[PDB]
């Protein structure tokens, strides 16, 4: 039962997650259910704090719902204590707590999604982490999950060494992406996100220098298409 | 050439083909896809060596290319617009009726042949020069790193060797030498791929028969066993111990009767040098392959006797010069081997150690038989079964049922042993008999075989024993157990002992024994009497001077070892042994052995003491007893010191439980002939047979005796009470007794019970008015023993004398047991029904009924009813029954009384209680007569202004509808127009209980 | 190499040869099967004989004829190798125990080849029979009882002499037997034993030679029994299904029990039958399942097949003037189906329906017996039906699909009795109007029904224009009657209606064919948009498929302009993900058979694809899944795969407007799973000119091969039913004509994809609309391979 739900996973498209020395990366594709629908009004790669991003392969509106319950966790669980945003490794353990209740507890199913969170805290560095149905979650260099996730995961090992720079494994993780691509290839049907540096220009206010903006970007339509010409 | 012919179009092999335009055309055009194909794989490699989807297009255009030939076999079978042959036959064909078909079947079944006849042309065929550059192709494919890519690859490099000749050859010559590469340049996971490869069923097959390459591919996958980064040498293990299961070869001359060539065998005269030839080459094609083997053997022994330390995939060695080193079919058995297999006891490690024992022994039961074969290898596999030490006998000798007994009782001059299971005789004599040799020989070997055997016993020390049965005692301290493979390899170091190659003199197994017997541990204990079971087996070995010095060790071991003091865990143990041992050995190789669990001094016979112990015996002699059965069974003793009397439980059932086997042991009917048997068999009173085992007259006058014994002692309890019974001997005897029955009626004894039951054992058991309160004291279920003696074995005959039994005109003497007797009855019934004449079918029926009516018991009127039901139900025939139902209902029928009365009369009247609980009978007799008879309606309607009067009898008249309302619930539907009588009324009261009002 | 010629041999008894030789080639194999000393693929050479001496090869025996033609075969070493599975004393040396696998394996396949070896024992070494029973019983204790009793089962010959019979060794069974209580690892060699004797004794008596040195041994009352020998396996059979189960495969276990009967002397046998099913009877009721539910089905089915069995081998006999008495009667058919109805009734109706699909299929069995009782079968077969139509069962599940079960097996039977086979085209037409598209279940069991009427009907309007035909006023009104009175307890034998009226009835019941295929293409339509899904997709297809060569000219012209005019006009392929399979296959199976039909339905299904590509179909791109606004283009697309694979020659008509219509599917239209489609259309045009295939399937031929119009049960009972008139098949033979535009197309195709592929070796690693475009042409090259695949030669290379 929890085996036929990250059966779901298996299938619904492709994504996946890269690890490296200043940045982490994680994208998607958005395949348009229709050319009437307008893209940008979903978004399967989420901000759940500003040092923390996640995508999915699988049940779309699991996966809403698991966002949501997810930044509201991260408040009443941590910053509504310790005054900090939690730590990548815990918020991720809040996660798998929230979907290993669904497992064992009755008269619910489990969620048919695979989670890739991604993020940065100050004590534990850079992480990449992958969350299952099954409630377990693992810590990872890079991986793939999804359709396209054995050929995917096989081209990561191939390409990963530990030293790259965060602009490399943006090139990766958009080839990664190009074979196993089910629609189109360009910024309207990719959503990528990385976890870098510190972005002062997106808080939103000046005059405390103690904080310095999210980590957490989501790349525009325009970034993207500009990156996949120079490719 | 040509036998198939599918209407190829270009004429059938004719080569009016070759000279066709049309067909030149063709090929040059399939010849232009293939060299298309190449330069389409290349460029792609080459520029998208990324790309999974590609190459899986490219991969089927091969699958296809390949295969879709002379047929079409990828699209082969989906649903088309065709009816399907096989559908079609289900829908048509009864079975026992020759094609019963519409013309629509019989053209699918046509074209059905047709289209069977294209896929028979075998499309096996030689690489193509272009053929084999494409199927090198699909390996570099096959060895792709993409699974996307390499396993439709692997799957399609199989449909193509199926069509390729020695097309294996090419495969392996590449996958080699590029493995051996893949090595050299790190931990690639071109290794991970290489070795999913050698899993496949076909290829993993085709390799146990590659005797040049395995050589160099197992010092391949061995490099392998180190995860220098993956799931490699898990894989590597996996596969070099399938390797070591595969393999052999046969040089014995197949043992066949020359006429499984002969009838076939052509005119031509001398034209069959031809096959004194083929025999000549196969033999040394085979004689190279058996030599590339020991080749690898001494290659193998080389890096283990040499690489200071390899660790523990010092394995796949020692796991496989033992399924070679003693293979036969040739073998030389080497000596450098049983040395560097024995030396690597150094590891002290319990898989190694669990190994070289199990080697060791059948390296030895090799060489060993050799010279019982005489090196006459074929002998193994001729029924004529050689061992220079086994000796037929001839069983129909007019005397010889005597020898046997007389000889089996021998311990002292023995003439012959049945070491295994003594099949011979038991039923009749005649055949001839298997048998062994006293004193058994040890017999010669050439040089070669001597120093072999040599270079064990000069390394089977006091310390190499002491090592090595340490380490299976600690490995065993997990599990328990006992495993032969332990005792047949002390055997063996018995016959090297005292054969001349080992000289521990036995003196030392008898320390090694008395050694691990620590009261305390188990797994220590268990190996003591592991040793002791060889010393048993090792009578197949010389020395009378030496099978002394054993049989006095033994007498003098067993003493202080059972001779009191005996934990449940020893007990565990020994108890073990005596069910085993005489099932691998005779026991009369032994004097002190057998001869010491007899000597009983072990059973007292009263208590105001503390009586004394245990079944610290019994239960372990009469296992021994058990395995024999047969053989040493002189017991003039045993039955003349039997007890009965005993005190306590433990013993008067154990008491039990051994008369049962002594008496299985002196039933076997043994007979003179085959001849004189059949006509014993053919001359019984019931058309069947003779009872098979038939207890022998001296002790069909023992039990008697015992039963006649106890009816003696009916006063000893005059007037006693529960408490003042479990002390009288009256009581004794009777458990004891009663354990016996309990373990007759199980198992293959029953035939044996029978004649007792209607004179003995059935008057007995019915001891129950001797007391119910009693039996819950002394935990005894009397009553449903009796009753499950319904159910068993009976013969024709022997039902007679039982139905007289029951229905006894006596009966009238027993009370509220009969309750009893009436359903030990209604059990007989279920299991001697159709097999009744119709005269015993009705003594039965005719004391059921005459129960409804005894006066006095309430209890039993309806147990009786309920009874007279199950024969009621196969009793369709229609006067035995309308004649009843009259019998019954004139009782009752009418108002033959006013309604003052029929209360008056329900509370008391006891032929009408009868009257009305046997009408009931008939009626809940029919349960589910699909459409209802019409005597039910008016023989309800008579039972109804019945049911209508609370006393005793309208109770059991409620029961009666209620019960039928309620079987008949879900056919009521319908039911309720056969009811016409508003008599349906008439049923709705009826049943009452306390909840409804 | 040995078992490769081993193979080939296989391979040639599907043509004929000498029994002079099969005399040599059976000496091979058997004593071949029985080495030892070496690797040996043993089965194949047990199998090898077993088919050498095949008791039933198409009629023909090669046991017998084998026999006569001077077989002899030694048992000193069969019964020398079945005995090293005996103790051998001194352990070190014993090889085989029972227990482990890989020994009781070789085992049981040495005691099969002896129990074919065994009728080639000589008839002649009298003491042959006793010297080796003499041997076995010496043999016989607790230990060897495992080893012993099969063996004697299947290498002692059934012999009979003077002095010495093998059925003298009976009384010796029955000492075994009725000693120990009922024990499936004694009993099934006591029954395999008395029983493949029983049944000898009978096979000997008949036609051939009575006698095998004595035909001193007698039949009477129970078969070559006792009294109480008969007696005994009754009630032990009884004790196996009321109380301890104890068999196994049942076949066996029956044999006995059918072999004993004497068809003059029966009566006290069925006396003792009877009161085995009155005692049986309860245990079968549906609601009382237990250890028993299954021994009694297993056993009610093993003995009705092994007693139809014996009488259709006696009915083969006196097809050759030996009655003889012993043989069974009429009345006996008679009193079999007295006792089984109730039983069988109700183990039809049980809660497993593999326990019942036992208990039904035991109609069809009693049905072949014709035995004066078969209106009692019908008669409960018919209401039980008529009330399920009636949703008089709609409370119950089981009855409703129970007797549907019942009804089809068993509609064969019907359209034969010239009273019941009025009712098949009204229920039929109900069958097809009750196919429900939320019930999976209920709608397979239905297809069932109607696909087996069709099976054996023809669908055709028998009317030779008499005026008052209509299906009321003269088909209904006989219908309901016989309903009736069927209903209130009355028979069919008291039925009696006027052979003028049941014939109007029967002609004008062939009239409502047409109105009820306006209600099954309707259906099929609704179905195409369900999740059934596989098994019976396929099942639906053969109905539609049966359904149509069942249909005479003036029929099918009709049912092709209706598949042709719903195909075009429906609002049914909306959901998801369709079954196009159910609509584009049965037309395929019209231009079978009518390729006139191909011209212009492929002509429009061209104009319609080029119109649904022109308006935006497969513009947008996706692997993994089928755009809906595509699914249109995608039915005409399976339905052009579909029907040129069944055009065949007509294809010659508009050849050079396919080929440059494929070169347009293949420019325009770029999709890969729509490649994996449109590739396919060059295949099933290649396939259709050179694959030599039948053609024709019609239940009657032409529309005229007349055998009448008493041509109901599709001859599947006369034995005109093959003579070679009949059967006059079609076939579509490969032409010289097709054979040259099968190869014009080949090259053309074949240059088409290299060329464009040779071009988009101006490498964009880019596009992916590039990988999409090689793949399509190494899809479309792939599928030209095949099909056109028939035109290869795999020895090309040698020349």
């Amino acid at each position: 039962q929890i085996d036929y739900a990250l059966t779901a996973v298996k299938q619904g498209v492709t994504s996946l997650g890269i690890k490296a020395t200043n940045g982490v990366v994680i994208a998607t594709e958005k395949k348009s259910s229709s050319p009437l629908a307008m893209s940008e009004t979903l978004s399967k790669v989420s901000l759940l704090t500003p040092d923390i991003g996640a995508v999915y392969s699988g049940m779309g509106p699991d996966y809403r719902v698991l966002v949501d319950k997810s930044r509201k966790v991260a408040h009443t669980s941590y910053k509504r204590i310790y005054g900090e945003y939690p730590p990548t490794k815990l918020l991720v353990s809040e996660v798998a707590k929230i979907m290993q209740e669904a497992t064992q507890s009755g008269g619910v199913r489990p969620f048919g999604v695979s989670l890739l969170i991604a993020g940065h805290d100050e004590f534990n560095g850079f992480s990449l982490y992958q969350v299952d149905p099954s409630g377990s979650y693992f810590p990872w260099k890079a991986t793939a999950i999804g359709k396209g996730s054995v050929a995917a995961k096989t081209f990561l090992e191939k390409r990963w060494n530990d030293e790259l720079e965060l602009e490399d494994a943006i090139h990766i993780a958009l080839l990664t992406l190009k074979e196993s691509v089910e629609g189109e290839f360009n910024g309207d049907t990719i959503e990528l996100a990385i976890i870098g540096d510190e972005n002062p220009d997106l808080l939103g206010y000046t005059g405390i220098p103690t904080d310095k903006g999210p980590r957490f970007r989501k790349l525009t339509s325009q970034e993207i298409n500009d990156r996949l010409e120079a490719l | 050439l040509d036998i198939y012919t599918c209407n190829y179009y270009f004429g059938n092999t004719t080569e009016e083909k070759l000279q066709n335009p049309n067909y030149l055309n063709v090929h040059r055009v399939r010849a232009r896809i293939g060299h298309f194909f190449h330069k389409l794989y290349v460029f792609l490699s080459t520029n998208f060596e990324n790309n999974t989807n590609m190459f899986q297009i490219l991969l089927h255009g091969l699958k296809v290319w390949f295969t879709d030939l002379g047929q079409e076999t990828v699209f082969n079978e989906d649903p088309n617009a065709f009816i399907d042959v096989d559908f079609l036959e289900n829908v048509q064909s009864l079975s026992h009726v020759n094609e019963p078909f519409t013309r629509t079947n019989f053209a699918i079944r046509a074209n059905s042949l047709h289209q069977s006849r294209v896929l028979l042309h075998s499309t096996n065929r030689k690489a193509s020069k272009l053929e084999n550059l494409l199927l090198v192709d699909i390996i570099q494919l096959a060895t792709s790193l993409y699974p996307d890519i390499y396993k439709p690859a692997q799957g399609t490099l199989v449909h193509c060797m199926k069509q390729l000749v020695g097309s294996y050859g090419v495969v392996i010559n590449k996958i080699i030498p590029s493995l051996e590469k893949a090595i050299k340049d790190h931990d690639y996971m071109k290794i991970q791929v290489i070795l999913n490869v050698l899993l496949i069923k076909k290829i993993h097959r085709k390799l146990m028969t590659d005797y040049k390459d395995i050589g160099r591919l197992i010092f391949l996958l061995i490099e392998c066993c180190r995860v220098n980064e993956l799931e490699i040498g898990m894989y590597a293990d996996k596969i070099l111990t399938d390797i070591v299961i595969g393999i052999k070869i046969p040089s014995s001359v197949c043992v066949i009767s020359d006429q499984a060539f002969l009838p076939l065998a052509p005119p031509d005269g001398t034209i069959n040098l031809q096959v004194e030839a083929v025999k000549l080459a196969k033999k040394k094609k085979r004689e190279y392959y058996l030599s590339l083997l020991v080749d690898l053997q001494d290659k193998l022994l080389d890096k283990l006797d040499n690489e200071k330390d390899m660790g523990w995939k010092i394995r796949m060695f020692i796991l496989r010069f033992v399924t070679q080193i003693q293979s036969n079919l040739e073998s030389k058995p080497d000596k450098r081997a049983v040395f560097s297999i024995i030396s690597q006891i150094s590891t002290k490690h319990p898989e190694i150690i669990h190994l070289v024992v199990k080697s060791l022994l059948s390296t030895c039961n090799k060489i060993i038989s050799l010279s019982d074969y005489e090196y006459d290898i074929t002998r193994a596999y001729k029924n004529e079964f050689n061992p220079s030490f086994v000796e037929i006998l001839d069983t129909s000798t007019t005397s010889f049922p005597k020898t046997f007994t007389e000889e089996m009782n021998n311990f002292d001059n023995p003439k012959y042993f049945i070491d295994l299971r003594a099949y011979v005789g038991w039923l009749c004599w005649g055949r001839l008999m298997y048998v062994m040799s006293p004193k058994a020989l040890k017999l010669n070997l050439r040089e070669n075989e001597l120093e072999v055997l040599k270079t064990a016993g000069h390394l089977l020390t006091r310390e190499f024993l002491r090592d090595v049965t340490m380490n299976l005692v600690q490995d065993n301290e997990t599990r328990g157990v006992f495993s032969s493979g332990n005792v047949s390899f002390f055997s063996l170091v018995i016959l090297l002992i005292s054969s001349g190659f080992c000289e521990l003199n036995m003196s030392d197994l008898f320390e090694l024994c008395e050694s691990y017997y620590n009261k305390d541990d188990k797994a220590s204990m268990i190996m003591s009497v592991e040793i002791v079971a060889g010393l048993v087996c090792g009578s197949k070995f010389m020395s009378v001077s030496d099978l002394d010095k054993r049989d006095t060790f033994i007498e003098n071991f067993l003493a202080k070892c059972l001779d009191y003091e005996l934990n449940h865990d020893a007990f565990e143990i020994w108890s073990t042994l005596a069910w085993w041992l005489p099932a691998v050995v005779d026991l009369r190789r032994s004097k002190t052995f057998f001869c010491h669990f007899i000597n009983a001094d072990g059973m007292f016979d009263r208590e105001s003491d503390a009586a004394t112990h245990q079944t610290s015996k019994i239960y372990m002699l009469r296992s021994i007893l058990m395995s024999m059965e047969f053989r040493a069974p002189d017991v003039g003793k045993l039955f003349d010191e039997l007890v009965f009397d005993h005190p306590y439980d433990q013993v008067r059932q154990a008491v039990a439980k051994l008369l049962t086997t002594l008496v299985q042991n002196q039933s076997n009917p043994s007979i003179s002939d085959p001849t004189t048997l059949l006509e014993a068999e053919r001359n019984d009173p019931d058309g069947l047979g003779l009872p098979l085992k038939s207890v022998p007259e001296k002790v069909d006058a023992y039990i008697k005796k015992q039963f006649e014994i106890i009816k003696n002692l009916e006063d000893s309890v005059v007037g006693l009470n529960p408490q003042q019974f479990i002390k009288t001997d009256y009581f004794y005897r009777t458990s004891t007794i009663f354990y016996w029955i309990k373990e007759m009626a199980r198992g293959p004894n029953k035939v044996l019970l029978v004649p007792y039951l209607v004179d003995y054992v059935l008057p007995f058991l019915i001891g129950l008015v001797k007391h119910k309160d009693v039996c819950a004291l002394a935990s005894l279920d009397p009553v449903r023993l009796y009753a499950g003696l319904g159910y068993m074995p009976i013969r024709k005959n022997h039902v007679a004398a039982i139905v007289d039994y029951v229905c006894s005109s006596n009966v009238a003497l027993s009370s509220n047991q009969t309750k009893l007797q009436l359903a030990f009855i209604q059990h007989f019934l279920s299991a001697e029904l159709l097999q009744l004449t119709e005269e015993e079918k009705n003594k039965i029926l005719e004391f059921v009924v005459s129960n409804l009516y005894n006066e006095q018991f309430v209890e039993v009127r309806v147990r009786a009813a309920s009874i007279l039901s199950d024969i009621v139900h196969n009793w369709k025939e229609e006067q035995p029954l309308l004649s009843l139902i009259e019998r019954f209902a004139k009782g009752l029928d009418v108002n033959k009384y006013t309604s003052k009365e029929r209360q008056k009369l329900s509370k008391t009247d006891i032929k009408i209680h009868g009257n009305v609980l046997g009408l009931g009978a008939i009626i809940s007799a029919f349960p589910y007569v699909f459409p209802l008879p019409p005597w039910i309606p008016k023989n309800l309607s008579n039972l109804s202004s019945w049911a209508r009067t609370s006393g005793m009898t309208g109770n059991a008249a409620k029961n009666t509808i209620s019960e039928f309302k309620k079987v008949r619930a879900d056919t009521w539907k319908f039911d309720r127009a056969s009811f016409n009588t508003e008599e349906l009324e008439d049923l709705e009261g009826v049943l009452w209980r306390s909840y409804y009002a | 190499n040995v078992n490769h010629w081993t193979n080939e041999l296989k391979n040639c008894l599907h043509f004929d040869f000498p029994v002079a030789l099969r005399k040599s080639l059976a000496t091979v194999y058997y004593y071949l099967s029985l080495v030892q000393g070496q690797k040996v693929y043993r089965q194949m050479h047990v199998d090898m004989f077993e088919r050498l001496v095949s008791l039933d090869d198409d009629r023909t025996q090669f046991t017998e004829l084998l026999q006569k033609q001077g077989l002899l075969l030694d048992h000193q070493i069969m019964l020398n190798f079945l005995c090293e599975f005996l103790p051998y004393p001194d352990p070190d040396y014993a090889r085989y125990e029972l227990s482990s696998k890989e020994d009781l394996q070789l085992f049981r396949l040495l005691l099969k080849h002896a129990h074919n070896a065994k009728p080639f024992f000589d008839k002649s070494k009298e003491s042959l029979l006793v010297d080796t029973m003499n041997f076995l019983l010496s043999s016989l204790a607790p230990s060897t009882m495992m080893a012993v009793m099969p063996i004697v089962t299947s290498v002692v010959p059934y012999h009979y002499h003077i002095h010495s019979k093998i059925i003298d060794y009976f009384p010796f069974c029955y000492s075994i037997w009725s000693s120990v209580s009922a024990n499936v690892a004694i009993d099934t060699h006591m029954y395999d034993f008395v029983g493949s004797i029983s049944k000898d004794v009978h096979n000997k008596i008949l036609s051939s030679e009575h006698e095998k040195d004595v035909v001193g041994v007698e039949f009477g009352e129970f078969g070559i029994f006792t009294d109480d020998q008969m007696t005994f396996m009754f009630n032990r059979l009884q004790g196996h299904l009321r109380t301890d189960g104890q068999i196994h495969s049942y076949s066996r276990t029956v044999k006995p029990f059918v072999y004993a009967i004497n068809g003059s002397k029966k009566d006290r046998f069925f006396e003792k039958l009877v009161s085995l099913a009155k005692a049986i009877e309860t245990f079968i009721h549906p609601s009382n399942n237990g250890f028993w539910t299954k021994p009694n089905a297993k056993f009610v089915h093993a003995f009705i097949k092994s007693y139809h069995g014996r009488v259709k081998y006696e009915e083969d006999i006196c097809a050759r003037g030996v009655t003889n008495g012993i043989c069974l009667t009429s009345f006996c058919h008679e009193e079999i189906v007295e006792i089984f109805l109730n039983i069988i009734s109700l183990g039809s109706q049980n809660k497993n329906p593999d326990i019942a699909n036992y208990y039904i299929s035991c109609f069809a069995y009693l049905l072949e017996l014709d035995p004066s009782n078969a209106y009692l079968i019908y008669d409960k077969i018919l209401i039980d039906l008529y009330d399920t139509l009636a949703d008089q069962f709609i409370n119950s599940r089981h009855r409703i699909i129970s007797s549907l079960k019942q009804f089809t097996r068993v509609i064969r039977f019907i359209v034969m009795d010239k009273l019941y086979r009025v009712h098949i085209t009204n229920v039929l037409s109900m069958l097809v109007s009750k196919l429900d598209m939320n019930d999976t279940n209920l709608t397979s069991n239905l297809i069932n029904g109607i696909v087996s009427i069709a099976a054996f009907i023809p669908i055709q309007d028998l009317t030779g224009e008499d005026d008052y035909i209509s299906f009321e006023s003269d088909t209904l009104p006989l219908v309901q009657q016989h309903f009736y009175h069927i209903k209130c307890g009355e028979s069919s034998k008291t039925f009696r209606v006027d052979d003028e009226l049941l014939n109007n009835a029967f002609k004008a019941s062939t009239t409502v064919f047409q109105s009820m295929l306006k209600v099954y293409v309707e259906k099929i339509f609704q179905l195409v948009d369900v999740d059934l899904e596989d098994s019976l997709v396929t099942k639906i297809n053969q109905t539609t498929m049966i359904l149509q060569e069942s249909m005479d000219d003036k029929i099918f012209n009709y049912f092709a302009s209706l598949l042709n005019r719903n195909f075009w006009s429906n609002d049914s392929f909306k959901e998801k993900d369709p079954n196009y399979e159910l609509v584009t296959i049965p037309l395929a199976a019209l231009v079978r058979r009518n390729n006139g039909l191909s011209k212009e339905l492929v002509r429009t299904l061209l104009f319609h694809i080029k119109e649904q590509i022109k308006r935006g179909a497969g513009s947008v791109r996706s692997t993994s899944e089928i755009q809906q606004r595509d699914v249109k283009l995608v039915l005409y697309l399976t339905a052009l795969n579909d029907v040129l694979r069944n055009c065949h020659e007509s294809l010659l008509e508009y050849s050079d407007e396919l080929i440059t219509f494929m070169k347009y599917l293949y420019d325009n239209v770029t999709n890969p799973p729509l490649d994996v489609i449109t590739s396919i259309v060059i295949h099933s045009a290649l396939a259709t000119l050179c694959t030599t295939e039948i053609t024709d399937c019609r239940l009657f031929p032409e529309d005229s091969k007349i055998p009448e119009k008493d041509r109901w049960g599709g001859l599947q009972f006369d034995p005109r039913r093959f003579d070679k008139q009949h059967l006059s098949f079609q076939w579509h033979v490969p032409s010289s004509d097709e054979i040259t535009l099968s190869i014009s197309i080949l090259e053309s195709l074949s240059e088409y994809c290299i060329n464009n592929v040779e071009e988009l070796m101006k490498a964009p690693r880019h596009d992916s609309e590039y990988g999409d475009m090689i793949q399509k042409y190494v899809l479309v090259m792939t599928h030209t391979l095949s099909g056109s695949s028939l035109l290869f030669d795999p020895d090309f290379n040698k020349y």
